[PDB]
């Protein structure tokens, strides 16, 4: 979602409007005013690609912000944005090590809330509160104040 | 993890390696003395390449690793084992460096020079220690018991000793080491269980039965009366449920398989029994200790978990001695771990801790030398 | 807030990141050149003998030895460093494994084939 | 849910028999030594009977 | 028996090194060149163990993470 | 099926746990009665011993 989110602010305007344009068309007729499982096996079929029903389920789980099993526009431009992967190209196990090593200046084995918001609050951008505890839940699984390694490398995915 | 500098005490006897630190009352670190070995060639790729497996890695996977006993008899077949066995025992559970503290290992009566020299050169010229020392186990566990007089029976896998202590003095001269241990009586298990109808050939299986009869096999208080009433049994005959499922029925061979320490006829050696061993041995100590002998005689080793040794050994000797005296056998509790205790309760003295070997000493005057400072 | 601010916020860190790492390198490089100027001083030639010269390469002969034996002690020391790492996190593989292989959809069919396919010419910025 | 609900009742049970398991070999064990403790303290009895008899002989 | 060769190989290993050096067939000059290549060699060793001993630091806080993630996943 | 298995899985569950309730205050009892005959047998091997002395004397 976080490349996905990333990507679709990236668009411009009239590929936004272009894409509302799309969903219409998609939508035309419907009878829910989003894209579900039906509509996008339909588009799939006028397109030519046949989808798995479970791998419908599995793509609108990985594009949905609401929770309502159907594609709207918000999940319209995720949906026709994720083409590119950008978490990909994994850095190296040595560079992962680095990373985690200097997030744990103090060196101890554990990258605690301060380290995280000194480095936030290092790289200049306006940080928000909110951004602090998104990323220090996404980091820290178990939620005892620190991101291990394994909560560390957890928190790589969707990053590059 | 450790704040003392006090030695490591790591009894490494045969079947169960013992590690722990000095002052403590029983060891943390228990694992069997096997050593797995990858048997195939995979082309798999991701897995540890790690080449030697070790304790409880190896024990954990019995099928595929080919199992290797890194003591046989006392004597030491490889040294690789042994290399094995201790820098696992440093760098995977104690989680400490030998660099820092003693170390009193705990070695078998009447072993020979070479496993001797080897052991303390690994331990000096390879790894680090700032000093080692070789001990008995007898004493060792004589000193758990609280006392001074007795005859200790130690009884580990692969070797039986006899060590006789009267008054805190050791004799050398008597101590009379049997091979006849743990190993050979889950052999005859094995056999008769293979002319029970259930035959296997190999060693997972052999240390499954080796579990079965640690948890089960007992020693009869008579023999034969025991075969003529468990002739027609009822409640003499056990079904046990093997950890995979498989529905074994165990009867009488159960009293009869520690028999075969009573009876060595049965593998076909003229070595007596232990008891008779054991009575010759009196025998050849002298009469005036003889009756402390009697009422002080101690035992050691895993081997003796076994429920009825104590009345058994009361019987024999009664039958084999005058029955006129007063003739009590004593099992202090936990005595297998008793050995170890006594180590614990040995390297926190001020005076041990004057009779070490250290390294420059040892380096100047040669193993030999270290030998016979020893004894 | 949204989830682009926090994809910023993580490239902001990457780019930090590797500032640091270079700053370390740096740092580092700078430390050796130091302990380098301690350790090993220069030759002091000017007014040696014939007899003097010869023993001064004995002696600095004797210091490559011992300098290569500190320098195989450590050797030995950190290979067994690195059997016990590679161990250690072989080890940690097999515990984290589990349940946690992934895998980029592909079913997420490629937008410039698919801007062209619904599209045909309106489709140009995309 | 209901196989997240198996799993879970599926780990309880496999801890509780394997719990149950060793409880069940200590038990074994402890009555087999109270057995024998119980023969020793019958023999000690009628043995200290016996020298009383012949303390008084 | 062979640990003992293993330990015997680890001084012959030092051993292989080190060679004879002849100071009869130089001259007063070439001596003092020949020095200065000695010493270069004194710095090169102590560059690689210099290394050696960064890596040893940075081996070990690696340990240490490592040690932490068995102990967050057991 | 998988409704099915739960069910059965909470059975099972439900037994285990039975069995090793009923187990532990087998064990309590089996360890008050195992202390009081250590107790008595030590009482009786004291009395022997003193009988034993008393002979020899
Ligand atoms: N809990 C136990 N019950 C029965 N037998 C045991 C037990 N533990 C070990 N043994 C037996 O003792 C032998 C190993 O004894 P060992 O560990 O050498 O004793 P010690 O450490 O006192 O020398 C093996 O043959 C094994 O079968
Ligand atoms: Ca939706
Ligand atoms: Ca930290
Ligand atoms: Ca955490
Ligand atoms: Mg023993």
């Amino acid at each position: 979602d976080d490349i996905y989110k990333a990507a679709v602010e990236q668009l411009t305007e009239e590929q936004k409007n272009e894409f509302k344009a799309a969903f219409d068309i998609f939508v035309l007729g419907a009878e829910d005013g989003c894209i579900s499982t039906k509509e996008l096996g339909k588009v799939m079929r006028m397109l030519g690609q046949n989808p798995t029903p479970e791998e419908l389920q599995e793509m609108i789980d990985e594009v949905d912000e609401d929770g309502s099993g159907t594609v709207d526009f918000d999940e319209f431009l995720v949906m026709m944005v994720r083409c590119m992967k950008d978490d990909s190209k994994g850095k190296s196990e040595e560079e992962l090590s680095d990373l985690f090593r200097m997030f744990d200046k103090n060196a101890d084995g554990y990258i605690d809330l301060d380290e995280l918001k000194i480095m936030l609050q290092a790289t200049g951008e306006t940080i928000t509160e909110d951004d602090i505890e998104e990323l220090m839940k996404d980091g820290d699984k178990n939620n005892d104040g620190r991101i291990d390694y394994d909560e560390f490398l957890e928190f790589m995915k969707g990053v590059e | 993890d450790e704040d003392e500098t006090t030695a490591l005490v790591c009894d490494n006897g045969s079947g169960l390696v013992k590690a722990g630190f000095a002052g403590d009352d029983a060891p943390r670190a228990v694992f069997p003395s096997i050593v797995g070995r990858p048997r195939h060639q995979g082309v798999m790729v991701g897995m540890g390449q790690k080449d030697s497996y070790v304790g409880d890695e190896a024990q954990s996977k019995r099928g595929i690793l080919t199992l290797k006993y890194p003591i046989e008899h006392g004597i030491i077949t490889n040294w690789d084992d042994m290399e094995k066995i201790w820098h696992h025992t440093f760098y995977n559970e104690l989680r400490v460096a030998p660099e820092e503290h003693p170390t009193l290992l705990t070695e078998a009566p009447l072993n020979p020079k070479a496993n001797r020299e080897k052991m303390t050169q690994i331990m000096f010229e390879t790894f680090n220690v700032p000093a080692m020392y070789v001990a008995i186990q007898a004493v060792l566990s004589l000193y758990a018991s609280g006392r001074t007089t007795g005859i200790v029976l130690d009884s580990g896998d692969g070797v039986t000793h006899n060590v006789p202590i009267y008054e805190g003095y050791a004799l050398p001269h008597a101590i009379m080491r049997l091979d006849l241990a743990g190993r050979d009586l889950t052999d005859y298990l094995m056999k008769i269980l293979t002319e029970r109808g259930y035959s296997f050939v190999t060693t997972a299986e052999r240390e499954i039965v080796r579990d079965i009869k640690e948890k089960l096999c007992y020693v009869a208080l008579d023999f034969e009366n025991e075969m003529a009433t468990a002739a027609s049994s009822s409640s003499l005959e056990k079904s046990y449920e093997l950890p995979d499922g498989q529905v074994i029925t165990i009867g009488n061979e159960r009293f009869r398989c520690p028999e075969t320490l009573f009876q060595p006829s049965f593998i076909g050696m003229e070595s007596a029994g232990i008891h008779e061993t054991t009575y010759n041995s009196i025998m050849k100590c002298d009469i005036d200790i003889r009756k402390d002998l009697y009422a002080n005689n101690v035992m050691s080793g895993g081997t003796t978990m076994y429920p009825g040794i104590a009345d058994r050994m009361q019987k024999e000797i009664t039958a084999l001695a005058p029955s006129t005296m007063k003739i009590k056998i004593i099992a202090p509790p936990e005595r297998k771990y008793s050995v170890w205790i006594g180590g614990s309760i040995l390297a926190s003295l001020s005076t041990f801790q004057q009779m070490w070997i250290t390294k420059q000493e040892y380096d100047e005057a040669g193993p030999s030398i270290v030998h016979r400072k020893c004894f | 807030i949204s989830a682009s601010r926090k994809l910023q916020l993580k490239t902001l860190l990457l780019q930090i990141a590797k500032q640091e790492l270079e700053r370390e390198a740096e740092e580092r490089r700078g430390e050796k050149g130091r302990a380098l100027s301690t350790r090993c001083q220069p030759l002091e030639l000017a007014g040696l003998g014939f007899a003097e010269l010869q023993d001064l390469c004995r002696q600095l002969h004797a210091r490559v030895d011992k300098v290569d034996e500190e320098r195989y002690d450590i050797e030995a020391k950190v290979t067994k460093n690195i059997t016990e790492i590679a161990d250690l996190t072989q080890k940690i593989f097999d515990l984290r494994g589990k349940f946690k292989r992934p895998t980029l959809r592909r079913v997420r069919i490629s937008a410039d084939a698919m801007m062209q396919a619904l599209l045909g010419a309106r489709a140009k910025e995309s | 849910i209901i196989e997240s609900d198996l799993e879970r009742a599926e780990e309880r049970a496999e801890l509780s028999e394997g719990k149950c398991a060793e409880l069940e070999e200590e038990l074994k064990t402890v009555t087999n030594n109270l057995k024998s403790l119980e023969a020793q303290a019958e023999k000690y009895s009628q043995k200290e009977d016996r020298y009383e008899e012949e303390i008084k002989v | 028996g062979k640990r003992q060769t293993e330990r015997e190989k680890k001084k012959k290993i030092l051993a292989e090194r080190r060679k004879v050096l002849a100071i009869d067939h130089l001259n007063e000059d070439q001596l003092r060149e020949k020095a200065k290549e000695l010493w270069q060699s004194i710095y090169n060793l102590e560059a690689e163990k210099f290394d050696l001993q960064e890596k040893f630091k940075q081996q070990k806080y690696e340990i240490n993470v490592l040690r932490n993630r068995i102990n967050d996943n057991q």
